[PDB]
RNA sequence: GCGAUGAUCUUGACCCAUGGGUGGGUACAAAUGGCAGUCUGACAAGU
């Protein structure tokens, strides 16, 4: 896909499945576009995990979109399965969302990956 | 009781006053709904034979959506757009600030909208239906000379790109369309273009390339935080 | 018997104006869309939606080639010479033909629906002078047709004092 | 020496360097197909027709060190047999950007008013190739017409009220046999007075049954008799009814075309009606994409729920889906599961008619989508 | 060359030293007018 941009190299794959993993580990995540598209609307999501191996891609395109009007971190990962199973589901899940808590254990963690996020939009 | 709105320092450019503090621009396309903005009918009263003299419509108009009004209620009294002068805007990036662009260069200016992406430009020629004085174009402004066959010659220039090679863009530009001793209004966003050091490094090697291309800022500063990391030049090439 | 079918006659007009408006709002919008000038310049509902009916197109609609300002208006009318001048200066939208097709059922509409509200103005003053001649003498026929209309009779009308 | 490009025609400038302000030669194009093909000839580096024929017509004493802009029409220039010596130096150059000031002094005919107008319609055609579509995005006509379409129902119906009421005068005992308008219309129509009975034109319309009965009913009601006129402007009021009543079908088979056009997968998962109130009842396509599909299921009724919100009690499950034909047709226990597999899958056809690849394919996908709704609605019913 | 076959008089409301300002009903158009932030979110079925 030419529209998968931008998108995350291996390492940082890792790191952001961890992040994600972790999350899921302290109940910080939300599965599938419906779900992150409400903590959208809401203004309550760190940032967003989004597929590139999506098909189709046309279902969350408007995400970034969207990201771009409130200001919200995203990269694009190229693996659905791996998302999925970050996420503690046997199946691939193509969209997750990081939900603010600034009481949060890892939230520098959170903070590194946003600093890597904001290096890769700019 | 209704409220009074009366010029500032600059042509074009009106203040709300007083229990109303707003920027507005004088509207001359109604009926629009560009982001759902609300307008603003004033008056003079006169007695005459006809018709009422004439509701002058003003549209609201924001420093929070665009950096020219921050600048402008930040303090400034010189200001290379006017009503009659020919702009070259740079970029658009929703379509909506071209509509506040046309309304402040009034009826006898022609507003030329640069774009080099597909997305955006929808936007731009739906604007362009409805007010008959904005030429949109989807043109790759890195080469001047793969349009300037759409375009003549422009009085001053506005710069919204935030580029780490802006100072390319607008040269070959500037040397092309630009008239000597024309005006340049250039929005340069900090953040934007390095975040890993401090801005004002950025300032002085960006200032000395205006140095370079031959650009007087009469003056640059920090807007004021009602926008973040930027600051607005506002120069003449070749004085 | 003419009691009733003439408040029939005359609320059912009412009704037909209000329902040629509703349409005319719609065409004169459309028209709008490809040609904005002479929708801006022809305030009327019927001539108006004839000259958006016969031609379709804003860079061939003249005086001559082809006739549609010497059909019913004439060619030395100061509305004829500003479509000519309007028809130079067009900026508007190009448009398919099937989008207009559906504005020509409009346009028939309101030739059909001018023709019922005419038939209708005629037999109203017909009949009107039919049953009542001597109220069309006094205040004429609508205004005696619209009293007649609430008292619902000339029996009711003629009870009230 | 220069050439001059430009949307007017090309022209040759020597002004006869020895340059007082004035042209050499002009050749001249203006038409709309014209700009748009040297629109796309300075896009494409393009030698025009007047290029070749400015190239044609002045030569070897203006043409043997030509100077042009581009470097791409250098070399075409450079490989012609006319044998030129063409470079391209001193481009940013105050003469080349003098050409353009003294541009409507130089052109017969032409001001600076009507170049920003062909400007501004070439602006407008090169936006509608180069996004290849219209200037608008037209979508809208639906959601007009949607609006019209029920008011059509509305003024047919009130007409409809109205022919009946002043037809009850001379007949009355037909609206308490015939109830349907249409079929009250055309008996009319056809017969007019009751007195001149037949039998086919009452064949055309109505079962037999009924028929007798509109027969028997014809010899016993003993309403009014009255002079031909009012009996003309019932066939013509008739006439305006069954023609208006085949208008609003040609409305709908407008909406066919458009429907099936622009969103192919909502035309095939719930067809025309629904989906057109889907639209209309959002605003506009792009908005509603970015829209979940948890607001595509309670789109529609907004007081009841947000009435639902206030008291935090039952909230509707039925929205615009609530007229859903396979929706319909399950039990209201099993009815809402179904409405959000549908607008689940209703949901994923909006994000592919929205973002302008299934309009230029018109959708592939949504045939599937039908098939996994019918696999999980044979599965809860069992 | 006046009328009970209605003569006669009164329900446009306020104010200012012909002129000028409010009040109410109809239609059209528009809403930094009303929408706590426009639903909850992974299990279910069978043996």
């Amino acid at each position: 896909n030419p529209k998968a941009f931008p998108l995350a190299d291996a390492a940082l794959t890792q790191q952001i499945l961890d992040v994600v993993q972790q999350a899921a580990n302290l109940r910080q995540l939300k599965k599938g576009a419906n779900e992150a598209t409400k903590t959208l609307n809401r203004g309550i999501s760190e940032f967003i995990i989004m597929a590139a191996d999506c098909e189709p891609i046309e279902i969350l395109l408007h995400l970034p979109l969207l990201c771009e009007d409130k200001n919200v971190p995203y990269v694009f990962v190229p693996s659905r399965v791996a998302l999925g199973r970050a996420c503690g589901v046997s199946r691939p899940v193509i969209a997750a969302s990081i939900t603010t808590n600034d009481a949060s254990a890892i939230k520098t963690q959170i903070y590194a990956v946003k600093d890597k996020i904001e290096t890769l939009l700019i | 009781a209704k409220v009074v709105i009366e010029p500032h320092r600059h042509a074009g450019v009106y203040i709300a006053r007083g229990k109303e503090d707003l920027l507005v621009t004088k509207n001359m396309a109604p009926g629009e709904s560009v982001y759902g903005e609300k307008r603003i009918s004033v008056e003079e009263p006169s007695k005459e034979d006809g018709v009422p003299p004439t509701k002058v419509e003003y549209r609201v108009w924001n420093p929070f959506r665009s950096k020219l009004a921050a600048g402008i209620m930040g303090g400034l009294d010189e200001l290379f757009i006017a009503p009659g002068k020919k702009v070259l805007y740079l970029g658009a990036a929703s379509g909506t600030s071209v509509s506040h662009v046309s309304d402040v260069v009034g009826p006898e200016g022609v507003v030329y909208a640069v774009e080099f992406s597909h997305r955006p430009g929808r936007e731009l020629i739906s604007m362009a239906k409805k007010r008959p004085n904005i030429i949109p174009i989807i043109e790759d402004a890195r080469h001047p000379q793969k349009y300037r066959m759409l375009i003549g010659m422009v009085d001053c220039v506005f710069a919204d790109v935030a580029q780490p090679d802006q100072a390319r863009i607008i040269a070959l530009n500037s040397h092309m369309f630009l008239k000597d001793q024309g005006g340049v209004v250039i929005s340069i966003k900090a953040n934007c273009i390095d975040s890993t050091v401090d801005a004002e490094t950025v300032f002085a090697r960006e200032v000395q390339k205006l140095r370079e291309e031959r650009i007087k800022p009469l003056e640059q500063l920090t807007l004021e935080p009602y926008e973040r990391d930027h600051c607005i030049v506002v120069g003449r090439y070749m004085r | 018997k003419n009691d009733n079918h003439i408040i029939q006659a005359i609320a059912l007009l009412d009704q037909l104006d209000k329902d040629i408006n509703t349409f005319a709002m719609r065409v004169k919008e459309w028209y709008g869309w490809h040609f904005p000038e002479l929708a801006k310049l022809v305030p009327d509902n019927y001539t108006f939606a004839k000259l958006v009916l016969f031609i379709k197109d804003k860079a061939s609609l003249n005086d001559d080639s082809l006739h549609d300002l010497a059909a019913l208006l004439n060619e030395d009318s100061g509305i004829a010479q500003r479509v000519i001048d309007n028809a130079r200066i067009s900026m508007g939208q190009d448009i398919s033909e099937t989008d207009m097709e559906n504005v020509c059922v409009f346009a028939q509409r309101v030739a059909s629906l001018a023709d019922y509200r005419r038939q209708l103005y005629d037999y109203l003053c017909e009949k009107m002078h039919t049953v009542a001649p001597n109220l069309s003498e006094l205040i004429g026929e609508v205004i005696g047709a619209r009293l007649i209309s609430h008292a619902g009779s000339l029996t009711n009308l003629s009870k009230q004092a | 020496y220069v050439l001059t490009e430009t949307s007017a025609g090309y022209a040759l400038l020597k002004a006869s360097v020895l340059k007082e302000f004035k042209i050499a030669a002009f050749s001249k194009f203006n038409s709309a197909a014209n700009a748009l093909e040297e629109a796309n000839s300075i896009i494409e580096g393009k030698v025009s027709s007047q290029l070749e024929k400015l190239l044609e017509e002045i030569k070897k004493d203006k043409k043997s060190t030509l100077i042009v802009s581009e470097t791409k029409l250098a070399n075409a220039i450079n490989k012609l047999g006319l044998n030129f010596n063409v470079v391209s130096d001193a481009v940013t150059l105050d003469i080349y950007r003098a050409i353009k000031e003294y541009l409507p002094e130089l052109l017969p005919g032409m001001s600076d008013n009507d170049l920003s107008k062909m400007s501004l319609g070439l602006a407008h055609s090169i936006g509608r190739h180069k996004l290849k579509f219209s200037a608008d995005k037209v979508d809208v006509m639906i959601i007009q017409a949607i609006a019209l379409l029920d008011d059509l129902d509305k003024e047919l119906n009130t007409y409809a009220m109205r022919c009946k009421e002043w037809y009850g005068w001379h007949f009355p005992e037909l609206a308490k046999i015939v109830t349907d308008s249409v079929a009250y219309a055309r008996i009319i129509l056809t017969m007019g007075i009751r007195s001149k009975a037949s039998e086919t034109d009452l064949s055309e319309i109505l079962p037999e049954e009924i028929e007798e009965r509109v027969k028997t009913a014809a010899e016993v009601s003993m309403g009014t008799e009255i002079t031909q006129t009012d009996l003309d402007n019932i066939n013509a009021l008739a006439e305006q009814i069954v023609e208006f009543a085949a208008y609003r079908e040609q409305l709908s088979n407008y909406l066919s075309a458009r429907m099936k056009a622009i969103a192919p997968n909502l035309t095939q998962l719930v067809g025309e009606l629904v989906g057109a109130r889907l639209i209309a009842h959002s605003g506009s396509l792009i908005s509603l994409a970015k829209s979940p599909a948890s607001t595509i299921q309670i789109l529609g009724a907004e007081k009841a729920l947000f009435r639902a919100l206030k008291t935090k009690h039952d909230t509707p499950k039925y929205g615009l889906l609530y007229h859903a034909s396979l929706v319909g047709q399950a039990t209201g226990k099993n009815k809402g599961k179904i409405a959000r597999v549908l607008a689940a899958k209703a949901a994923v056809s909006l994000r592919y008619d929205a973002l302008a690849e299934d309009r230029d394919d018109s959708g592939d996908i949504g045939l599937e989508s039908r098939a996994k709704v019918e696999n999980r609605l044979s599965q809860l019913e069992g």
